[PDB]
């Protein structure tokens, strides 16, 4: 035994593969219940140093950011609000409960309870400090958790900054859930399904009022996706249509097969010795075609797909069929060149040959299909009236319970039509065919004959159609708009004459869980819809109301598409995502999310002036000015107001690189201000002071244009800094040029920071809202439609 | 449709079993056409029978191949397609045509003409194709560079 | 059908080599103009046919 190896460095070709899902497998939502407050401020003990600038024995908190982070550049900053933004979206809750998150302060006197981990925390190091007054741990001792029982409501102790307090409020006083009854179960299903005496309801529980449950959001299409995306629209319509094929039933007990066309053959008198177009009329009268039509023509007419033909002409059935088809599904269901085709062929050999006439002289493109030119032409009530109607089936579209819907005519559903297509046939059987001979006659009327001979029949499987397609119907969210598709559906006439002539008195109706099911998926594809729509319109006019005008709005809209889980993101164009895009704009935000940006407006600038890593700018004053007074700094050369002097923006020098102004200006000597986020270095000297270094930075400017190696010096001064004495003994107060503009921190106050933060108490959150109710249908013969009519019943 | 103002390529694509665009891409654009279809289909043994063909396609991307010398045995990275399949003929049809599709649009940044007929047939394939005016040499010449 | 958010302007640089190439081909042929326009003349004011 002995073996050998070589090897081969193959490349790796990698697609992007557009990872996709289908509706059923489209996973509903997962509920945020919340974690911890949310916060972005916390305390911290600083020093302090009094006037004059030396030290006390004394310290004082203060509020400090959490984490840091702020960039360098007015631009990246406004990127960090946006990303903030998203955090939050990312971090708002839908419903939550204080008890879940609270715990137990070790200083109450009543032995009380607080709302979360750090509020706690706070309260014991501030407790145990040495130098707090008794009246913050009296506080502390007060403060504990009351609860009302008979209103379900909770009251806890928070302490948080006023920031804080505004966002979390926010998620208590619009939390989205809603009180739960066995009425509002009901009502969630529709009203046709209720009002059909064809199902019956019940369920075995109670809820109580402490139940809850989240409302989707079945919006309606802001977007007009049929309006001009036409390759969206053909993946959405194939998307349902699968979806709807699952939901058709399948036939039940079907006349045998090889009875009925034994039947077939006696009937049509073939022979041994001819060809016989006869003949063909037995081709592919198969079953699972049956099903296959019943099918397609279902789940088109839900999904609004349009829906091509194919048949041999050598088949004179499948023309004799087609008329049955024509009739009861409309003819802008279909596309156009093949149904014109059929009614070209149905003329051409069942009725100008009949009634004597011309073949026909028909154009391609002619603007009217043939049945409307034959309408006129022919002399005869019965067959003229029948064209009538089938040139003029359309569908009517109704506003329903907020659904749009294709309904039919009321005359189909109640199969009357299939009256008037038979007395057409049977004026047909009487013609003679004056040009044409007798056998051609002869294969004709006998074709013709086998429909005439299921009167019955197809009157019960017009209905039942009508039937099922309103009942499927009647489980959408989404409106259903006629509009054709790129792309069709095959649909052969020899699985219409299959349909059509193994069918009999054994009625299929769509099970209440098919129909559960249905809607359930329908509606979750819609509120996703919804929500990523919400979702994007948020995030872009975030970012126009920044002027974040680098950005560019591809990959927002990349990921609305990948989140809805049916699209080939990887292959949709970029001129088709920024349509998109412009139409998106121009849409309303939800309030949640243009509240919670509204604050973020009003309160960036806020967090910003904070941060100690970065200054909003800094001054130049070729002018010895004063230091300024501070309690956790000490003389400290600090700017606040900023007015008098002019002031330079740098994210617009960045922009446009024009160093002409701030050069001549800088040579010159003239005051001015430099606006624009800023780092800096803390110089906790005093010789770095008299021998004044924080002008030395700017030369550079000159040399080298590029204002980002750029820091301003932050001269601190206290009895921490080993040359205090001079400011101790020789009586100067400190002086200094090229002030820094900044803010301080804000202190702490343990007394009006607390707030009481108020909830519920103790409900329960229900999702699949339909798990609750069980369904059943009448026996299926004893079934009955709109009119208040047995429907099947016909022999 | 030969005549004085159309010319014809024809190609041997014999040896074009180890190249490079028989392996990953060839099998991956299988499996992504699969993928696709499963999401268009509602039954089972479909899905379980195309999640088959596809693991096929998975394992044939790489494929080591016994071939003696002597007494003991080599065994070597041959991530690629040949003949012994049931797939072999069709996709190396359905490949080559996609192949020439994609080189033939490339002629277009230099010349104009109206492609007539593709033909693929295993070992050999030909396009014709048509032009806005008459054939020449250097015409020749340079579209077969 | 393939273009979008990127621009794409002339470098500096090929602007001045585009500038002085133009330059260098206008200079040279105004002087060999004058070259050739003054050996005619001479050719022709010194009799020589």
């Amino acid at each position: 035994v002995q073996y050998e190896i070589l090897q081969k460095t193959i490349p790796t070709f990698e697609p992007k593969e557009s990872i996709l899902k289908k509706l059923e497998d489209i996973k509903p939502e997962q509920v945020k219940k919340q974690t911890k407050l949310f916060r972005i401020f916390e305390p911290r003990q600083l020093p302090v140093y009094r006037a004059n600038g030396e030290k006390e024995l004394r310290n004082r908190w203060y509020w400090k950011l959490k984490r840091d982070t702020l960039p360098d550049g007015d631009y990246d900053v406004r990127e960090y609000f946006l990303n903030l933004y998203d955090q939050v979206l990312t971090e708002m809750p839908d419903y939550l409960l204080l008890k879940d998150m609270a715990v137990e302060n070790k200083n109450s006197r009543d032995a009380g309870k607080v709302v979360d981990s750090e509020t706690a925390a706070i309260c014991d190091a501030i407790f145990q400090d040495e130098e707090t007054e008794g009246v913050v741990r009296r506080f502390i001792a007060e403060m504990r958790q009351r609860v009302q029982a008979d209103r379900n409501v909770v009251n806890y102790p928070s302490i948080l900054h006023p920031i804080d307090h505004a966002f979390n409020e926010y998620f208590l006083q619009h939390q989205l859930v809603e009180p739960l009854n066995n009425d509002i179960i009901f009502n969630y299903i529709p009203e046709r399904i209720r009002n059909d005496v064809n199902y019956i309801l019940n369920m075995d529980r109670n809820l109580p009022s402490t139940a809850r449950y989240i409302r989707p959001n079945l919006l309606q299409d802001r977007l007009n996706l049929h309006d001009n995306f036409e390759s969206l629209w053909d993946t959405i319509t194939t998307s349902n249509y699968i979806l709807a094929r699952s939901v058709v039933p399948d036939l039940k007990e079907l006349v045998s097969t090889e009875a009925q066309i034994q039947k077939m053959s006696q009937d049509l008198q073939l022979e041994a010795l001819t060809i016989q177009s006869e003949t063909q009329f037995l081709t592919g009268i198969n079953s699972q075609a049956a099903n296959d039509c019943f099918k397609t023509l279902i789940a088109a007419m839900l999904s609004q797909r349009t829906m091509s033909l194919d048949f041999v002409t050598t088949n004179y059935m499948s023309l004799i069929s087609g008329m049955w088809l024509l009739t009861v599904v409309p003819n802008d269901m279909f596309i156009r060149e093949s149904l014109v085709a059929c009614q070209l062929a149905i003329i051409n050999t069942i009725i100008y040959p009949a009634f004597g006439m011309q073949r026909m002289h028909y154009r391609n493109g002619d603007p009217q299909t043939p049945f409307q030119i034959a309408e006129q032409q022919i002399q005869n009530f019965q067959v003229a009236n029948w064209l009538h109607f089938v040139n003029n089936n359309q569908f009517r579209q109704v506003v329903i319970d907020g659904v749009l819907n294709q309904v039919l005519n009321d005359n189909i559903r109640n199969g009357h039509v299939v009256n008037q297509l038979m007395e057409a046939l049977m004026q047909l059987s009487r013609q003679q065919f004056p040009t044409m001979p007798v056998d051609y006659k002869r294969s004709i009327q006998r074709g013709i004959l086998l429909l005439s001979n299921r009167l019955g029949q197809l009157v019960d499987l017009t209905r039942l159609l009508a039937y099922n397609y309103e009942t499927l119907m009647a489980c959408i969210t989404m409106n259903m708009q006629h509009v054709q598709t790129l792309t069709t559906e095959k649909l052969q006439l020899t699985s219409v004459t299959s349909l059509c002539m193994l069918i009999g008195n054994a009625t299929v109706i769509p099970s209440p869980q098919t129909l559960f099911h249905y809607y359930n998926v329908n509606v979750n594809f819609h509120s996703n819809y919804n929500e990523r729509i919400n979702d994007a319109v948020a995030i872009i006019t975030a970012a126009n109301r920044l002027n974040l005008y680098q950005k560019k709005m591809k990959s927002i809209v990349e990921d609305f598409l990948k989140r809805l889980q049916i699209f080939d993101i990887s292959r949709v164009p970029d001129d088709q995502m920024y349509r998109l895009r412009d139409r998106l704009r121009l849409l309303p935000v939800e309030i949640r999310r243009l509240d919670i940006f509204n604050l973020i407006l009003m309160n960036m600038e806020q967090i910003e002036r904070a941060s100690d890593k970065i200054a909003q700018g800094v001054i130049i004053a070729y002018r010895d000015m004063q230091l300024e007074r501070d309690e956790m700094y000490g003389y400290v050369n600090i700017a606040r107001n900023l007015d008098g002097f002019q002031q330079i923006n740098l994210e617009e020098l960045m922009r446009t690189g024009d160093y002409a102004q701030i050069t001549n200006m800088l040579l010159n000597n003239q005051p001015v201000a430099l606006v624009g986020a800023l780092p800096f270095i803390t110089d906790s000297s005093v010789i770095s002071l008299v021998a004044k270094l924080d002008a030395t930075v700017f030369a550079q400017i000159v040399k080298l244009r590029k204002v980002d190696t750029l820091k301003p010096i932050l001269y601190k001064i206290n009895s921490d800094s080993n040359d205090f004495y001079l400011v101790a003994n020789y009586d100067w107060v400190p002086t200094s040029t090229t002030k820094v503009y900044k803010q301080i921190p804000q202190q702490f106050d343990f007394r009006a920071s607390m707030h009481m933060l108020t909830s519920n108490l103790t409900f329960t959150v229900y999702s699949d809202l339909l798990a609750f109710v069980s369904a059943d249908t009448v026996e299926p013969i004893n079934a009955v439609a709109f009119d208040n009519m047995r429907i099947m019943n016909e022999l | 449709f030969l005549s004085n103002n159309s010319m014809v390529l024809y190609t041997d694509v014999s040896q074009w079993d180890s190249s490079q665009h028989n392996t990953q891409p060839f099998r991956k654009g299988i499996i992504m056409g699969l993928d696709m279809l499963a999401n268009m289909t509602n039954d089972a043994r479909v899905i379980q029978t195309l999640n088959l063909y596809k693991q096929t396609q998975i394992n044939l991307m790489d494929s080591y191949v016994q071939i003696p010398d002597g007494n003991v045995i080599k065994k070597i990275q041959y991530g690629a397609v040949a003949s012994g399949e049931k797939q072999t003929k069709a996709a190396n049809s359905i490949a080559n045509l996609a192949l020439i599709k994609t080189v033939l649009s490339r002629i277009s940044n230099k010349y104009s003409f109206a492609t007539k007929i593709i033909r693929v047939d295993g070992d050999d394939n030909y396009a014709v194709l048509q032009f806005n005016t008459e054939v020449t040499k250097q015409m020749v010449q340079d579209v077969s560079n």
